[PDB]
RNA sequence: GAGU
């Protein structure tokens, strides 16, 4: 019924046509299949996925940056994302991701000032969320001390 | 207007796409054929006849 | 519409309700872009009152998905239209079809890698025929809390304002309608009152040097998100049971 | 050295001694502004020092060396 | 403001400086790469398409994020420990990760393969460029045989290369390749028709035998030359593509008497229900391959079409056959279901 | 091997592990180096599948 | 986590002796790609075609692996982490070539990391292919990881052989 | 060298927007050397006239709607990128349309000025409902090339127009089609020659013959570099 | 203690071993 | 700030009065109309610090100008913030 | 209109053979449209010379083998459709090669006529094993354009020849390969604008750059009429 | 709801 319905435009059988590259003006070596396909532009704008962070907001307690495009948020370096550092045996990018870029608070202050003076120095410290994992094993009653060096 | 990749289509198995396009193009086939007849200005029955 | 549909969409379209139907048939007596008046048939139309049927169209309004819902008339002024005819299209549907998306001339070929991994390569002429352009209708508040300290204000005069800023928003200090903007704009001016605070020994210093004693008042004015641009359509305004209202209000 | 690091690892063996040796070297182009050997060609610091470590210019003892160089000279100007 | 100063100054300092991509989820190391950034403007992020398969990264709508390394030491760490050069094998198995996918491989499939005759059989080339220049200029096929000179360089015992010119029985499409290749491999790698598993292999030889520098090299120009050649060959899928075996009804209308033979002699209650079941299923198995081998033979070598003499017997060149042949996608599983019989599909219970 | 970390001790060394406690293989074996070279009870041991 | 490469050789003779796997006849797992890029720990004298030793402690590049195949040798002791002497980690040596660099593998090298992820990834992964599109019949991983899972967890099986 | 020029031979001017342009003798193969080259540049580089700013009154913006009137501000203005306009002397006109009554207002009802025609004054713009409804606009008219829409010039333009002014996509190409057909070209020795057939469709005005001329322009100006300077 | 870390990590464990 | 390792064992009685450094007797939180923390409550400023930097409660001492100062009105030391976390 | 022009930027002649050419700013398409169009005409348009004809004495055809020669008649062939020949004053010219003993045979080897210059006197053309073996040709260089091969030839060619002479393919074309690639161009405002690198691979006589003026000469010969 |  449909290739009848071809005839009745006198367009092939086949439904594949002869075209030819605009930019070269050669046609391509056989046939392609052409018609009208009806298409869709779905919710997903690139618009709305975009996002970029250097430096904004920190959390409330584990003092780590927020979630999220609409809270201006930092993504996720996860326990898989942490893995693959590992792997490849990057270990200063990966303490980077622990320490100036997330918790360690004097550590990404320094770290930016380091940045615009062009020096690109690592100054790490200790994350904040691990403190407080301390102070949380202390509230259950667990002594939980550090013996220094 | 849009070129697509066939790669995508005997893996897939949704052929509906390409019957979709061939029935397409013959829908505006068609269309084209309307719409030559009336920028010529054959009749209403030369147009009624097709 | 679609070339290429399976009959659905007509039922689809008319029975979610999106597009305007008749709902007694007579002929069109008033076509607008805001409204319909239809005049009713003498064997339909009840003897009691003057039967002529009034639909008000929903033009430009917000949806959930921050899309647009504007409502167009497909019926010709002076029409005799029967009864259950779609009168008005919905955001989606032609003539009383529905109409998703759009069709076009398509070919399947590999063309450089541009089209790799279902990857999609696109003429210049669907977006220069603003085909498959979109409307977006998003919502900014700006709400003036009343605080331990004392009321935000909802003034135009804000500590630190060019006056290209303030040439947009009128005296009340809300934008004009029409107004476009870009992010960071001001779409309404909000201030709030500050506590004191420790300035340090060089703002002392500074405050000293230039007098410019810092006001008692912040600045949390609404403003155009970052890199969201568009024009303000409409602004609506709440205020309380004696709270004196703005003049933009 | 840009595109491929293959020859610099050559060079040195261990991949992960390339990386502390060129970033010793980097870090003082950028800090103490110490010359580099190879001709820039506009490239940043990173860049020279992987290209010098290709060429086999830098090593680790070599840097060792000239630490120790310039620090007991700076002690004798002391002294 | 984004002054334009601010931009000169932007594109200043991102030359040299790494970046790290990541795609989820991000199940081995390759799944985080380093790349130079080239900025460019408009919002999404373009992605290289050799690594596609490290990420499994297909653009359906896929995200991927991207990673600032700071410090002179972690800049050095992306550049050489993850940079996406010099990260090529798996460390799973010893086995290039980065290998020519869908239109690639589709693409060099297309100028290696030989037809009969065609345009230009047994013509005799200089080099590879005047092959270039032949086929550019339209007097000759990707697919014409052919007799071209070349010279292939065999690499010595030490790091001298010594060349060797020879005159080679391949296409034109073969001797333009050979322009891609290296010199150092031979030319007998190039010289059949080539798919994905061998362009594994030419992958894996320029690796032990060049190094790394010369593959990356020859990866990206391979990348470039099979989507140009598999948009020039114009490949389409029409239904016509898709060749149903004339003895479909047959084949079916005796598996049914078949069935119906099984059906009668259960009713008589001699065969059990289980024996009966296996044996109508075992029926329309067998069907189900005979179908298949029919859908093949007459796909497969369909072009019984050809030339020079008289009547001669060759490959196919129908899309889906070719797509599946070079391994760039579909299978002949694939297309069991387009062109054959279905076949016999399993309950959620597992039975079928 | 990570599996064959473990191994429980089956008879007294020269320290305090005695009959039935589990250490690590590497620790016992170059316990046992040191009782090489000082003689000593030995420790008998017997490694486990983790 | 811990498995590093800490050492460059332990001075160890140990290591097992791989077989070209001939399960059921087909040569399933060729010898040499079996124990390519492996340090061979023990030679074997057989006095053969190409004169082969092949000493000790000797990563198996390609060169030597086409040897090995115009020899016909039998099977092999190659140097293995299991029986490695380190202790706190394993040596370059009896690790052997790291793959995905086609040499000798790098002192520091966190090796664990890299096995758990490369032998989870597929499975993990295949969990995901053959069931977005495993449609028609004509098993797959559901049936194998369980089995896999079983092993590693080192659990005793239902009804055991006797030793 | 064997140099042998075509000449332009027929203009078949089939309709206004249509024409057909037959081109002969063309050496072998330089009837798809200079077809294709041609039809990218008539595609793109073709300069022309569009609508650039509107302004109507009791209008603030696109999106409202007009009381009296069928047509949403925003389908008016899309009636208006379609409008055809030669302006023969300036680059830029403002033309004003007062309109009124229960009609449908076409190009017609325009002022035209002295050297400004409208190509197609039949061309719809907006549906005037209620007789008492009457419309009243400025349409800024600019001459440019290509497809400038309204967000380009939005981005570069931080010079600030009033409220009410309408800023359109300008749609300035006048080429809707070309296609080139290459067919033998016959002389009593030389039967390799080619004849290249150009079959255009433009909007309004702009001339088969004179797009020609400019368009060869364009590519020989191009030309200058690579045998000018080397 | 791994990878590019292996070199610092050392020279501080000659540090806890020297004291 | 760097240590070499880590030591968990039982909490004693004793040993958690010497992190203390405060009873708290109330349950009170702050006060409903100045937010500000209640006396010996889980909140107390007087037991875990000062809500401002450098500030007492009651606002007597101010700045760095009194450093380790203990406010005699009010009970507060006078230091950063930051030891509302820690202490 | 507001023309915008590109300007001849780098021309890297790696070698006299091969030269890269970038080229830069073009305006959005003009790297396509400018870069084919040039790429035909350099091709199958820009005038050349080339071995039309061969006669060897004691060869009736191309497929027979001679006895003290290492080549075969079609490898001999070849190698004179490579042959880079530039005649000065006439389109056609003959000429003579007689050479003997154990050598191989270059282009040297040929008489030159005075106003025909061999370009590549060290291009090899045959090689003489048997010392005792002599070789004997004529070789007719034509002046053409553009590739024209012997199967064209000899379907047209309803003139009969002798039975001895060897037809050859003419690669008039001293243009031996051409491609170009469209990188994009950065302006501060404009980065629509793309980069036009031409690589060209030519014979002797014919300078690449000189055949780039030329190919837009021939273009620019055709626009004369509708720039008018 | 998005890609596995
Ligand atoms: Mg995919
Ligand atoms: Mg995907
Ligand atoms: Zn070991
Ligand atoms: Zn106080």
């Amino acid at each position: 019924e449909i290739k009848e319905l071809l005839k009745l435009g006198d367009l092939p059988t086949s439904g594949q046509i002869r075209l030819y590259d605009g930019r070269t003006g050669e046609q391509f070596e056989r046939p392609v299949t052409v018609g009208y396909m009806y298409m869709l532009k779905l919710n997903h704008l690139v618009d709305d996925k975009m996002h970029a962070r250097s430096t904004g907001s920190y959390s409330l307690v584990t003092q780590q940056p927020l979630g999220g495009k609409a809270q201006f948020g930092g993504q996720r370096f996860g326990e898989m994302e942490v893995w693959a550092l590992e792997a490849y045996g990057a270990a200063y990018t990966l303490q980077e991701m622990l320490t100036v870029k997330s918790d360690d608070v004097n550590g990404r202050t320094k770290m930016y000032k380091n940045i615009v003076d062009g020096n690109h120095q690592m100054e790490p410290g200790m994350p904040e969320s691990f403190n407080v994992l301390l102070k949380e094993i202390r509230s259950l009653g667990i002594n939980i001390e550090l013996e220094d060096e | 207007d849009i070129v697509l990749n066939p790669l995508g289509v005997p893996s897939r198995m949704n052929i509906g796409q390409i019957l979709e396009t061939h029935l397409g193009m013959a829908a505006k086939g068609i269309g084209d054929k309307i719409n030559a007849m009336l920028k010529q200005q054959q009749e209403v029955a030369k147009l009624r006849e097709f | 519409k679609p070339l290429v549909g399976t009959g659905m969409e007509r039922a689809v379209a008319v029975d979610s309700g999106v597009t305007a139907v008749a709902k007694r048939g007579g002929v069109v007596q008033y076509v607008d872009a805001s409204r319909i008046v239809i005049k009713v048939n003498e064997d339909e139309m009840y003897p009691g009152e003057a039967g002529i049927d009034i639909y008000n169209l929903t033009k430009y309004t917000r949806s959930n998905q921050n899309t647009c819902i504007n409502q167009m008339p497909c019926v010709s002024l002076g029409e005799p239209v029967e009864r259950g005819d779609v009168l008005a299209d919905g955001p989606s549907t032609d003539l009383g079809e529905l109409a998703l998306g759009q069709n076009m001339r398509v070919a399947f070929m590999p063309w450089n890698g541009y089209n790799f991994e279902d990857s999609i390569l696109v003429s210049e002429r669907v977006v220069q025929e603003d085909r498959f352009t979109t409307i977006h209708i998003q919502e900014l508040a700006c709400v003036s809390r009343d605080t331990k300290l004392g009321p935000e204000e909802i003034t135009a005069d804000i500590p630190n304002v060019g006056e290209a800023a303030l040439s947009k928003l009128d005296e009340s200090g809300i934008v004009y309608i029409g107004a476009e903007v870009t992010g960071g704009d001001i779409l309404v001016g909000k201030v709030t009152p500050k506590g004191e605070t420790q300035l340090t020994p060089e703002e002392k210093l500074l405050r000293a040097i230039f007098g410019e004693k810092a006001s008692d008042v912040k600045d949390s004015s609404l403003r155009v998100p970052n890199g969201v641009s568009g024009t303000v359509i409409d602004v609506q305004v709440f205020t309380r049971d004696g709270v004196e209202k703005d003049k933009r209000a | 050295a840009r595109v491929t690091v293959q020859d610099a690892v050559e060079k040195i063996g261990n991949r992960f001694d390339l990386v502390l040796v060129a970033a010793r070297r980097a870090r003082q182009m950028q800090v103490g502004g110490k010359d580099p050997l190879v001709p820039e060609e506009n490239d940043k610091t990173t860049v020279i020092a992987l290209r010098e470590i290709e060429e086999g210019l830098i090593n680790n003892q070599i840097l060792d060396v000239r630490e120790r160089q310039e620090q007991q000279e700076q002690e004798a100007a002391e002294l | 403001r984004e002054e334009a100063v601010v931009w000169d100054i932007l594109d200043e300092v991102i030359r040299e400086h790494p970046v790290l991509l990541n795609r989820a989820p991000t199940l081995h190391r390759l799944g985080i790469q380093a790349f130079e950034p080239v900025l460019i403007e408009g919002k999404a992020i373009q992605l290289h398409p050799l690594v596609c398969a490290a990420y499994n990264a297909d653009f359906d709508g896929d995200q991927m994020a991207v990673h600032v390394p700071l410090t002179l030491e972690a800049q050095l760490e992306a550049r050489a420990l993850m940079m996406s050069t010099n990260n090529i094998l798996s460390p799973a198995n010893g086995e290039p990760i980065i290998v020519p996918s869908q239109d690639v491989v589709l693409g060099l499939y297309y100028m290696t393969r030989d037809c009969v005759n065609a345009k230009g059989e047994g013509m005799v080339l200089t080099g590879p460029k005047e092959a270039e220049r032949l086929y550019r200029s339209g007097l000759a096929s990707l697919h014409a045989r052919v007799k071209v000179r070349i010279t292939e360089y065999e690499k010595d015992a030490n790091g001298e290369l010594v060349a060797k010119t020879s005159l080679k029985d391949t296409t034109v499409g073969r001797a333009i390749l050979w322009m891609i290749v290296p010199k150092g491999l031979p030319y007998s790698i190039v010289n059949q028709a080539l798919g994905k598993k061998a362009i594994s292999k030419m992958l894996n030889t320029c690796y032990r035998i060049l190094g790394l520098k010369p593959t990356v090299i020859f990866a990206d120009q391979i990348m470039y030359t099979g989507f140009a050649y598999a948009a020039r060959s114009g490949a389409s899928v029409g239904i016509d593509d898709m060749v149903i075996p004339e003895k479909k009804h047959e084949i079916i209308s005796e598996a049914e008497a078949e069935v119906a033979e099984i059906q009668e002699q259960f009713q008589s209650g001699l065969v059990t229900a289980g024996e009966r079941y296996n044996k109508v299923i075992d029926i329309w198995a067998a069907a189900n391959d005979r179908v298949s081998k029919a859908m093949m033979d007459n796909l497969q070598t369909e072009t019984v079409i050809n030339r020079d003499g008289q009547e001669e017997k060759q490959v196919s060149f129908n899309s889906i056959y070719m797509m599946a042949d070079s391994g760039a996608r579909g299978s002949a599983a694939q297309i069991r279901q387009l062109a054959g019989m279905r076949g016999l599909m399993a309950k959620p219970d597992g039975s079928i | 091997r990570q599996m064959l970390r473990k191994a429980t001790i089956v008879n007294a060394g020269s320290s305090d592990f005695l009959e039935g406690e589990q250490v690590e293989y590497s620790r016992v074996k170059i316990a046992n180096r040191e009782l090489e070279a000082n003689g000593k009870v030995g420790a008998t041991y017997s490694r486990d599948l983790l | 986590q811990d498995l590093v490469v800490t050492e460059d050789d332990c001075g160890t003779h140990e290591g097992i002796m791989m077989t070209p796997v001939i399960e059921g006849g087909d040569v399933k797992e060729p010898l040499r790609d079996r124990v390519l890029g492996r340090v061979t720990a023990e030679d074997v004298l057989k006095p053969g075609t190409a004169d082969i030793l092949v000493p000790r402690n000797t990563l198996l590049h390609e060169q030597w692996c086409d040897l090995l195949e115009e020899n016909s040798v039998d099977a092999v002791k190659v140097r293995s982490v299991v029986s490695c002497d380190t202790d706190f980690g394993v040596c370059a040596h009896c690790y052997g070539r790291d793959l995905a660099r086609g040499h000798i593998i790098n002192k520091g090298e966190a090796i664990g990391v890299i096995a758990a992820q490369s032998i989870g990834e597929p499975g993990t992964q295949l969990t995901m292919r053959t069931f977005h599109i495993g449609g028609a019949a004509s098993k797959d991983i559901t049936g194998g990881l369980p089995r896999v899972a079983d092993l590693f967890e080192a659990r005793r099986p239902k009804e055991p052989a006797i030793l | 060298t064997e140099f042998l020029k075509p000449r332009l031979v027929d203009i078949e001017q089939v309709s206004s927007t249509h024409a057909k342009v037959t081109l002969e003798p063309l050496e072998r193969g330089f009837g798809h050397t200079l077809g294709n080259a041609l039809r990218r540049i008539l595609l793109s580089s073709m300069p022309g006239c569009a609508v650039t700013e509107v302004e109507i009154d009791g209008v603030l913006h696109e999106y409202s709607t007009k009381e009296g009137v069928q047509e949403d501000i925003l389908e008016i203005l899309l009636n208006l990128k379609g409008l055809a306009v030669r302006v023969q002397g300036k680059d830029e006109v403002i033309l004003t349309l007062n309109k009124s009554g229960i009609g449908p207002v076409t190009a017609a009802d325009i002022t035209h000025d002295g050297d400004v025609e409208i190509v197609k004054p039949q061309h719809v713009i907006c549906h005037l409902t209620d007789e008492n409804a009457s419309i009243s606009m400025r349409i800024k008219v600019q001459r440019g090339r290509g497809y400038v829409p309204a967000s380009t010039r939005i981005h570069s333009e931080e010079d600030e127009r009033p409220i009410g002014r309408l800023l359109v996509d300008a749609c300035y190409s006048p080429v809707e089609r070309i296609a080139y057909n290459v067919e033998a070209a016959r002389v009593e020795q030389r039967t390799d020659l080619d004849k290249l057939v150009i079959e255009m469709e433009t909007n309004g005005t702009i001339d088969p013959e004179e797009a020609i001329r400019r368009a060869a322009t364009i590519l020989a100006e191009q030309l200058e570099a690579f045998v000018d300077l080397r | 203690p791994a990878g590019t870390g292996y070199a610092y990590h050392q020279d501080r464990m000659r540090r806890r071993a020297a004291g | 700030e760097e240590f070499d390792a880590i030591k968990i064992a039982l909490a004693s009685p004793d040993m958690i009065r010497s992190w203390s450094f405060g009873e708290v007797k109330k349950p009170e939180t702050i006060n409903y109309r100045t937010f500000k923390p209640e006396r010996d409550g889980l909140f107390c400023a007087r037991i875990f610090g000062p809500v401002k930097d450098y500030e007492c409660l009651c606002g007597k001492y101010k700045r760095l100008k009194h450093r380790g100062v203990i406010c005699e009105k009010c009970g507060v030391e006078v230091t950063q913030t930051k030891v509302r976390r820690e202490r």
